[PDB]
């Protein structure tokens, strides 16, 4: 029988710092045991202070992404201001829940700045449950990346260690390492790592190579 | 559509559109109904404007079912609407009860349709009065149904042009124990009171209803009745 | 007898023109926008001593940072007040935030020419609302006061008077309003202008007063507070 | 469509310096029966866009009607605007996703090739609304045979000439005829350049069977 | 069922077997599966009898009113599209394949396949459960430029060959020749069928 | 008066005044002409320019209704554009149903019956528009039809709608178009428009030219700028 | 999940764990399973995270609408009834949501249990979630209606810590609230494994 | 008088008086000017204040990144028509991932606003728009009217005393295509000024500016943002 | 059920058995399976008894309306067309297998109509569970242009083959001969199974049934 879903892979990750937010993803799009494209990044710029990472069934990623874009415009026209990171997160939960009985097969992680200029991460499940996090991993390799983040960013399971805050430099190297490790062990993560950095100045992008097999 | 009634009460409590529909009936060609002891006769003036009219193409005396028949005075096109609806209603009754519709039941269902057109939005009433005949309880039935949706069971009656005089002639020439053949003679005689010109079997139409059901008399049968005058 | 969506030779809908005329029969209301907050004041117009003045609600709370003063056909306003309250709570549910005073005013204004006979739903609006509204509240743009009429036109005002004596009260507001005036001075000027245009002698039961300040939620003045302000 | 009927196999596509080339055999199979060995699975959309389709032929013919009428509608305006390859690709994603979401898909996988404003366009759309761009595409079983050869050449030489791309596509059609049991030795090659859309065919590959003696 | 249609210069030949069967039971052994859609347009019925008859009737009704509004007999392409549209719109609920063939003043004799809502013009076409066993035969025996008599002979031999191999085909063969001149209906009885190897 | 407010009301003498008033709006409008020749149909419109602030080509009165069909209008322009959309959707529907280009007589019959439907009820008003449909096919030849606000559709050799309908008609009658080509007829169309144009009353105007014939491959398209300028220079020089 | 609530002399105690699981994977170590509707109205959450968050936020919006309309807060019986009707409207749809609506109104302290079936029970002790049986055992053993505030906080924190030890789908932190006459107070957000280590060290 | 109250009623002169009455709504509203160069489309408007204590009504609205409008007439009808335009633009980016061609949006306005002019109980939109846009065919200035008719303009003015603005625009339209943005805005402001009486002048309170072009998304300048443009001339 | 039809020289002959079974238990020994449509149009029914009853009733009713309006004798192709299109809309869920036989201005016609909406014009046909027994007798001895007596004999033999051979068929043979001068309804034209008598002496002496309660309600007051 016809199945309306397919798993296309991809791993996303977001880190919130004191004055920054990183949203990173690999660029591989897969189907079965084959590669559709090696240049399919999963980060989508929403506003100058908010980006979203999307992973899962790509038909839903494309659709949900276009719905968010139309909704931001609709809000700007009605309220004469851009949607804040928090407002985008609350609205996205309702768009996902509107499909509770035919879900969007998308793992979403929002990364941007709150109204105090501090870094904000918001992670969801396909049907809309969410909360704000300091860091989060999503997508195929989420189970591989998350325990490292718990340890290195949350300082868990460490005794007699300085709880020094996360600098942008330190976070960038950690995102690069976890995506190198994820590409080594997850068949659906590979080709390149797109990193999006949000600050008061704006959004910078980096692309770093990952394993091609 | 127009969702408001076109028939409304006047300050004197009259439904003026039903009174004007009755004027259309009063202007219509004469129609007679006579309920004999063993049957019913329906006779009408089927007079046409020219010889060029093919007389046997359209009919005024119409069958509804095997045992029910109709005639009218007033608007011909409105009449056809009621005949189609009456034939339909009689088939619905038959599908449900598996028994031919009693004449009083058919009259009541057709009278309801006529009443609707006096209250429903954006419609005028029918400019027709019907004369429905039938045979169902081993006995004959003759009913009149007028534009308001009211019905009356008659022993004998007249409608259309010169109806008040036709009813007086019937009043003195009617007996409850008359037989169907004698009642056909009496029916043609009531029409002859208001008929202008020579009455032939082509400018009058007769329908009968007895134990054998409802049927129209052929022009040959009408000729044999006109021979008697 | 023409339809409700007929234009006049001057280019205005007759029904809207007449709904504006209906507000000239409502009790007068005043609103003053100040850097320290917005104040709303209205005359209750009490017809009998047996009537409970606490049951005359011409200043209502839309949300904690937004208040509404009304004039005209008060039963018509009850529908718009509830639609405004529902919009704030629908916006809060979806976006997890408060609405701007301007967005709430616009939301209510979207219902303005939503009347008509042909091509409409079973029980749709047959005529406009015979109401004038004064929205007063604080948002990220500071204290703001907005006016709205049956035509749906909404605009920001530093000082505005609506109702039967709106022409006279606007003259007094124009001569007394200073942009840098304090909230205490705006409250007193409102009470002075209201005493002037009012038929009865104003007291703590005859009128209604409310403030929305940056730092303070929507506050309806009590009898004790109204009496303490009447003194000056 | 819940169950496809007459279906078409792999559709290829590769960008070159100055345009795009797509290829598709002229077979409509009814299961294993090569029922129609002379049907075109390629469509000229407009002067900038061309489309090839794998999957149900009846669903492709429907899309060809809807697309063709949209192009006629646009050309009636004559307002200096015309659908870019990228806009047709975008429309087709929405159209496929919408049908998928109603649980009544259009049973196809398509390759859209285009040339507009000096840039080569190559895009994929499947029956679920999965869409993307790449320098080379291969639908169906060609994703397993033809795409490794298209990628092998594009790794060594990322930008090919129209002739280099054409020879590579012809070599892929030969490998597909040998290894895909739902193919036929009759195909078309469609090219889009500044000059427009040209569809060539019916073509055949010269087969070699000398391994039958090894 | 075995249905077949062949284009020639100036018209078409259509043929069918005559067996209607409910499993192993032959319900009707003399059924004519060639139905007129218009004066010079016919269709060949296969698949579900109820669906095939329903589609044929709606197509004939649609084409009659079309022909009257256009003040001309419908084109065979208009008839083929009319059939194709019904078959495609209701593809998940209809199980019939109606082959549409006939003659026009614009394109002449043309044969069209509508299988599953598709549309294709063919030099010849075969359909039905019996067509499976004669694919190689029609590919080996078809020659371009056949005369009306050669087309009838080809259709008869191919259908007789399928009737002998297919349990679901049998009876007599019905032939129809549509040209500008009119339509010729012909019947080849079950005793007068062409003989081939049958062991 | 009294009997003239609704299209569902006949006057005592058997007339429908709302339809006649819709026709007055066409008569009060600028002139458009259509001429059927040996190898196609040519359209010409006297498009009065109400303001020098408008672009050349604004408020076009010639439309592409199908790839092979052209439409020329006179009357209330919003009503005219609405009718072009009805004709477009009707032509598109025929192609979806039958797989080929709608025959022009059929398109005219179909569109004229939408127009007719607006002449029977109080719920809607008749179109304040008269339009022509031109086409060219190899199997059908050249065809020119004209539909008026009542819903009437007839086939023509020469046709004119608007202000100088009768003035343009006596000029068209002077042509033996049955034996003329589109290329020669364009000059004649521009000439007749210049004759009927009232320079005093309707100051300036833009000549609009369309054609569909053997030359265009049975496609309805604008007459190219060069041929339009030759016909425009010829129209002015014949006027002297 | 493990959620518990009990009425006592000094009001209502309300405690929750913080674990979210995607099968056997711990998708979130610390989620807030309590919604603060107003200063006198709380809702504990268990079941499908998205269902809990959406429906309890929809109850919150309706409670807010009631306050704007009547210038008074909704009662605990009316709020629990509103949610119960929302669940009845979607019965058979596959919602999963267990909640305890805990508050203080004109009738004193209120505690209601509401299900995705529409079950709505008033009572003075409830526990929901995969670890509810473990919380009931501890809570029932140490319960007295006359517990002091600190004795009640110990019972709540212990019932949740002990449930997290036995139930693999419960863990993280204990989020405890105390519903007093003048509104709720968030008592603590304490790591459940640190509490269990502390209990073990006292043996 | 009897052909006065319904859009479905044609007068004996072939006129629809209800459409002509709706046209008056545009004439009553304040003047607005729209003009264009080879790279920019500019909208300039006179904002009307109901009192000294009231703000000046928003005349310029944002439709999409490439389109903006200036209104004259019933504001509720202007809001309704603006929302229609915004949705039509959104659908085009959702479906085609490309901005809606400005001339195609104007055609949709013409079809949409014609429907109520032919149906009983319905009424024309009592609003006129000036539409500034930029697409593959460069910048545009379009005009829409209650009659459902629409115009492609080199420049245009609508509203109270707008004939004065049209006289200025007709004279300087030769200069417009080669103007730089400041020279183009200045021309629009001078045309707007002509509508105003000799006593009052353009201030940073009653002036609204809207600009879209080759390098600029639709931007609205209103109070302090208007000052750079208002320093060019003094009557 | 065994229902059969046959076209002879001057008309048509419809035949039917008289058994109704409720899953291997004979409920009715004497049911009428030949239904009236119009004076010269009759219909044999098989399949779901209620569906055959209501579909024949519905078309007879539609045919009376058709004949009343037209003023003409109804055509056999009209009853088939109405039946077909009604059955097609129900996708076989109205389980009526019908044999429509009749005489109109175009002569005698015989049709088989199936539950899904398919039909067939035939010189002879058989439907029901006993259709193959009837069809074997018809194929064995049918010849075109049979005399009334020769065709009636073949029809009785065909229905009888089904009665004896099929467990779902039994009772008597009913027949209907339709000609240009009307229809002769031959109910119980043959009884293949002669009176099965017995010494069924099963009398109960009054009082053998023990009664607990008794109430008499008289009706003579109303009479
Ligand atoms: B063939 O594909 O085997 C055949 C076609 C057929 C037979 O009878 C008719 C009548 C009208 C149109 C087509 C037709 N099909 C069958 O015999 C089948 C048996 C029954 C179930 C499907 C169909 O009808
Ligand atoms: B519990 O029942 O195990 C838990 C409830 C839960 C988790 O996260 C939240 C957030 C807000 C309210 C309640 C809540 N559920 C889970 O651990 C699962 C995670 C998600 C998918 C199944 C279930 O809900
Ligand atoms: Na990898
Ligand atoms: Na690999
Ligand atoms: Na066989």
């Amino acid at each position: 029988r016809f199945s309306p879903y397919v798993f296309n892979g991809g791993t996303i990750l977001a880190i919130a710092g004191e004055d920054f937010a990183i949203v990173a993803s690999d660029t591989r799009l897969s189907e079965g045991f084959s590669i559709h494209t090696r240049d399919s990044p999963k980060c989508y710029k929403l506003t100058d202070k908010t980006v979203i990472g999307c992973s899962g069934f790509h038909g839903d990623c494309l659709t949900l992404t276009k719905i968010i874009e139309a909704r931001l415009k609709m809000y700007k026209h009605s309220n004469n201001k851009a949607m804040t990171t928090g407002a985008i997160a609350a609205m996205l939960s309702t768009i996902l829940y509107s499909r509770r009985f035919f879900p969007y097969y998308v793992y979403n992680i929002i990364g941007g700045l709150d109204e105090e200029g501090k870094g904000a991460v918001y992670s969801f499940d396909p049907v809309g449950s969410y909360q704000r996090d300091s860091f989060k991993a999503g997508g195929s390799a989420s189970a591989m990346l998350q325990p490292l983040l718990d340890n290195q960013v949350g300082f868990k399971n460490m005794q007699n260690v300085e709880h020094v805050p996360l600098s942008l430099d330190r976070a960038m190297r950690l995102v690069k390492d976890v995506f190198i490790s994820a590409a080594e062990r997850d068949v659906y993560t590979g080709d390149a790592l797109r990193i999006c950095i949000v600050t008061k100045e704006g959004i910078r992008e980096e692309t770093v190579s990952l394993r091609k097999d | 559509g127009y969702s408001f009634s076109l028939t409304t009460f006047s300050p004197s409590g009259k439904l003026v559109q039903i009174e004007y529909a009755l004027a259309a009936v009063a202007g219509g060609a004469p129609s007679v109904g006579i309920k004999a002891a063993n049957g019913v006769v329906l006779a009408t003036e089927k007079k046409q404007k020219s010889i060029l009219y093919d007389e046997r193409s359209v009919h005024k005396v119409e069958p509804i079912t095997k045992h029910i028949g109709l005639v009218y005075s007033g608007m011909g096109p409105d009449y056809r609407v009621l005949v189609h609806r009456a034939r339909k209603l009689a088939q619905q009754y038959y599908l449900v009860y598996q028994e031919p519709i009693p004449t009083a039941q058919l009259v009541q269902r057709v009278a309801s349709v006529m009443q609707e057109y006096t209250q429903s939005g954006g419609v005028r009433p029918f400019g027709v009065s019907l004369l429905i005949c039938g045979w169902n309880e081993g006995r004959p039935y003759l009913f009149q149904s007028d534009p308001s949706g009211a019905y009356f069971a008659w022993k004998a009656t007249a409608m259309g042009k010169n109806y008040v005089n036709g009813k007086t002639f019937l009043e003195k020439r009617y007996n409850e124990d008359l037989e169907l053949e004698d009642a056909i003679h009496t029916a043609i005689l009531t029409l002859k009171e208001s008929f202008e010109g020579q009455m032939t079997e082509d400018n009058i139409e007769v329908g009968i209803c007895n134990e054998a059901g409802f049927r129209r008399l052929t022009p040959t049968e009408v000729k044999d009745y006109l021979a008697a005058i | 007898d023409r339809g409700v969506n007929t234009f006049s030779p001057e280019g205005r809908l007759f029904q809207v023109e007449y709904a504006i005329e209906a507000i000239k029969l409502g009790s007068t209301a005043i609103g003053i926008q100040t850097s320290e907050g917005v104040c709303l004041a209205v005359e209750k117009r009490i017809t009998s001593p047996l009537m409970e003045p606490s049951s005359i609600e011409k200043i209502v709370e839309i949300d904690a940072h937004i208040g509404c003063a009304m004039s005209g056909l008060i039963a018509d306003a009850k529908t718009l007040i509830d639609k405004a309250r529902v919009e704030t709570q629908n916006h809060w549910f979806t976006y997890n935030e408060t609405m701007t005073v301007e967005s709430v005013t616009q939301a209510v204004s979207n219902l303005a020419l939503q009347f008509g006979e042909e091509d409409a739903d079973p029980g749709a609006m047959s005529r406009p609302f015979g109401v004038a509204l004064l929205f007063g509240g604080v948002d990220e743009k500071g204290p703001q006061l907005f006016h709205m009429d049956p035509s749906g036109t909404f605009v920001q005002c530093d000082a505005r008077a609506i109702g039967s004596a709106s022409e006279g009260a606007q003259s007094s507001l124009q001569e007394v309003y200073h942009k840098s005036m304090t909230l205490k001075e705006a409250i007193k000027s409102s009470l002075i202008i209201l005493k002037q245009v009012m038929e009865e002698k104003l007291n703590a039961t005859n009128i209604e007063l409310a403030t929305v300040q940056p730092g303070q939620n929507f506050h309806m003045f009590t009898k004790e507070e109204l009496e303490e302000v009447i003194k000056d | 469509t819940q169950n496809p009927m007459v279906t078409g196999t792999s559709v290829l596509g590769v960008k070159f310096e100055g345009g795009v080339v797509i290829a598709a055999d002229m077979l409509g199979s009814y299961g294993s029966l090569a029922r129609f060995r002379n049907i075109s699975r390629i469509m000229r959309v407009n002067n900038s866009t061309m489309l090839g389709a794998s999957g149900d032929y009846a669903d492709f013919q429907y899309l060809k009607q809807v697309l063709g009428q949209m192009v006629i509608d646009e050309e009636l305006l004559g307002d200096g605007h015309s659908y870019s390859p990228r806009a047709i690709h975008s429309w087709l994603t929405r159209a496929m996703y919408s049908r998928r979401s109603k649980m009544n898909p259009l049973w196809n996988t398509m390759v859209i090739g285009g040339y507009a404003d000096g840039e080569s366009f190559l895009g994929y759309v499947d029956m679920l609304g999965v869409a993307y761009e790449a320098p080379s595409l291969a639908t169906g079983y060609g994703a397993y045979l033809a795409q490794p050869l298209l990628r092998e050449v594009l790794e060594k030489q990322p930008v090919l000439s129209q002739t280099e791309a054409r020879d590579l596509v012809e070599r892929c059609m030969r490998v597909l005829y040998y290894r895909d049991a739902r193919s036929y030795n009759r195909f078309q090659i469609a090219t889009v350049t500044e000059k427009g859309v040209e569809i060539e065919g019916p073509l055949s590959t010269e087969t070699n069977w000398d391994i039958a003696h090894m | 069922t075995t249905i077949m249609a062949v284009e020639f210069d100036g018209g078409v030949v259509m043929g069918s077997d005559s067996r209607v069967s409910a499993g192993e039971a032959v319900v009707n052994r003399v059924f004519d599966k060639l139905s007129p859609l218009h004066e010079r347009i016919y269709c060949a019925l296969s698949g579900s009898a109820a669906d095939a008859q329903a589609v044929a009737d709606m197509a004939a009704y649609q084409l009659e009113l079309h022909g009257i509004e256009l003040e001309e007999p419908p084109l065979v392409l208009a008839a083929a599209n009319v059939v194709r549209n019904i078959s495609y719109k209701y593809r998940e609920d209809l199980s019939a394949h109606l082959m549409v063939a006939g003659w026009d003043q614009r394109e002449g004799g043309q044969v069209y396949g509508t299988l599953g809502g598709m549309l294709t013009r063919q030099p010849f076409a075969i359909g039905g459960s019996g067509s499976t066993f004669i694919y190689g035969y029609v590919d080996a025996a078809y020659k371009p430029g056949m005369s009306p008599e050669e087309c009838r002979r080809f259709t008869t031999d191919a259908i007789a060959l399928a009737m002998s191999r297919d349990g679901s085909s049998g009876g007599v063969i019905y032939l129809v020749t549509i040209t500008a001149a009119g339509v010729d209906h012909r019947v080849i009885l079950g005793n007068e069928l062409p003989k081939f190897y049958d062991e | 008066t009294g009997y003239d407010l609704s299209a569902s009301t006949f006057s005592p003498d058997g007339r429908v005044f709302q339809v006649e008033y819709a026709m007055k709006a066409v008569e009060n409008s600028s002139t458009a002409i259509g001429i059927r020749c040996k190898d196609g149909v040519v359209f010409g419109v006297e498009k009065l320019v109400l303001s020098k602030l408008y672009e050349e080509g604004s408020n076009k009165r010639l439309f592409n209704v199908d790839r092979h069909v052209g439409m020329a209008v006179a009357g209330l322009l919003a009503d005219a554009r609405s009718l072009a959309d009805i004709a477009r959707e009707e032509a598109s529907n025929f192609r979806s149903n039958f797989g080929y280009n709608i025959p022009l007589k059929h398109l005219a019959d179909r569109v004229a019956m939408y127009v007719h439907a607006y002449t029977l009820y109080s719920a809607v008003r008749p179109f304040g528009c008269s339009f022509m449909l031109g086409s060219y096919s190899v199997n059908d030849g050249a065809q020119l039809y004209m539909i008026d606000p009542s819903g009437v559709s007839y086939g023509y050799w020469g046709c004119a709608i608007g202000k100088a309908r009768q003035a343009a008609k006596t000029e068209i009658e002077k042509l033996q178009m049955k034996e003329m080509t589109c290329r020669d007829i364009v000059k004649e169309v521009a000439k007749i428009i210049y004759i009927v144009h009232d320079e005093v009353k309707d100051k300036a105007f833009e000549l609009e030219l369309s054609w569909v014939g053997e030359l265009t491959n049975g496609r309805h398209e604008i007459v190219p700028k060069d041929i339009r300028e030759e016909a425009e220079k010829y129209a002015k020089e014949s006027l002297k | 999940t493990t959620t518990l609530a009990f009425k006592f002399q000094h009001g209502v105690i309300a405690a929750v764990d913080s674990r979210a699981s995607a099968g056997s994977y711990i998708s979130a170590l610390r989620v807030n399973k309590v919604i603060e509707i107003n200063p006198y109205l709380l809702g504990t959450m268990s079941g499908c995270a998205a269902d809990c968050q959406y429906w309890e936020r929809l109850l919150a919006k309706e409670c807010r609408l009631y306050y704007l309309r009547n210038g008074e807060r909704i009662s605990v019986s009316a709020a629990s009834k509103l949610l119960s009707n929302m669940m009845c409207q979607y019965r058979g749809m596959g919602l999963s949501m267990g909640s305890m609506i805990c508050g203080w109104d004109k009738k004193g302290p209120g505690l209601y249990y509401v299900d995705e079936h529409g079950t709505r029970l008033s009572g003075n002790m409830f526990s929901t979630g995969s670890g509810n049986t473990y919380a009931y055992g501890v809570m029932d053993s140490g319960y007295r209606p006359n517990l002091s505030p600190e004795e009640a906080y110990d019972l709540g924190r212990r019932a949740i810590a002990y449930a997290t030890h036995r139930d693999s789908y419960s863990g993280g932190v204990v989020n405890m609230y105390h519903m007093k006459e003048d509104g709720w107070v968030k008592v603590e957000s304490t790591d459940v494994s640190d509490l269990l280590h502390q209990y073990r060290e006292a043996n | 008088n009897q052909y006065d109250n319904d859009v479905t009623v044609w007068s004996p002169q072939g006129r629809i008086h209800q459409i002509e009455y709706a046209m008056e709504a545009v004439k009553q509203g304040s003047a607005t000017v729209g003009l264009k160069s080879k790279t920019h489309a500019v909208l300039v408007a006179l904002k009307r204040a109901q009192s000294e204590l009231a703000a000046h009504q928003k005349k310029i609205l944002h439709v999409d990144n490439h389109i903006g409008i200036s209104i004259a007439g019933l504001t509720a009808d202007a809001r309704l028509l603006c929302n229609f335009m915004r949705q039509e633009c959104l659908d085009s980016r959702f479906v085609f991932d490309r901005p809606l061609p400005v001339s195609r949006l104007v055609s949709l306005i013409g079809s949409k606003t014609q429907i109520p002019t032919q149906r009983y109980g319905r009424r024309p939109y009592g609003v006129g728009l000036l539409i500034a846009g930029y697409d593959d065919m460069g910048p545009h200035i379009f005009q829409t009217c209650p009659s459902a008719n629409y115009f492609d303009c080199r420049a245009m003015s609508i509203g109270a005393r707008s004939q004065s603005a049209r006289t200025y625009l007709e004279r300087h339209m030769s200069e417009f295509m080669e103007c730089n943005l400041n020279e183009l805005v200045k021309h629009g402001l001078r045309a707007l000024r002509e509508t105003l009486p000799a006593e009052q002048d353009l201030t940073t309170k009653n002036v609204s500016i809207g600009i879209v072009g080759k390098d600029l998304e639709f931007t609205i300048y209103d109070d302090d943002d208007v000052s750079p443009f208002l320093e060019g001339l003094e009557e | 059920t065994t229902i059969a039809g046959l076209v002879f020289q001057d008309g048509v002959i419809l035949g039917a058995d008289t058994r109704a079974t409720n899953d291997s238990v004979v409920a009715d020994k004497s049911c009428e399976k030949i239904h009236f449509i119009a004076p010269k149009i009759y219909c044999c029914g098989a399949g779901v008894a209620a569906d055959a009853e209501m579909t024949t009733r519905m078309v007879a009713s539609k045919m009376e309306l058709h004949a009343l309006s037209t003023g003409r004798e109804p055509r056999v192709a009209t009853v088939t067309r109405i039946l077909r299109q009604t059955l097609f809309r129900y996708q076989g869920h109205v389980g009526a297998s019908l044999i429509v036989g009749g005489v109109d201005l175009t002569g005698p016609q015989l049709y088989g109509v199936h539950p899904h909406g398919s039909y067939s014009r035939l010189p002879f046909t058989a439907l029901g569970s006993g259709q193959d027994a009837a069809l074997a007798v018809l194929e064995d001895r049918f010849q075109p242009n049979m005399t009334l007596e020769a065709a009636q004999g073949l029809l009785v033999e065909a229905v009888t083959a089904g009665i004896l051979g099929d467990l779902g068929s039994g009772g008597n043979v009913d027949a209907c001969v339709i000609t240009k001068t009307g229809a002769k309804l031959l109910r119980t034209l043959s009884s293949p199974t002669e009176p099965v008598k017995r010494s069924g002496r099963y009398h109960f002496v009054p009082g053998t049934t023990a009664v607990l309660t008794q109430t008499v309600k008289p009706l003579t007051l109303e009479l």
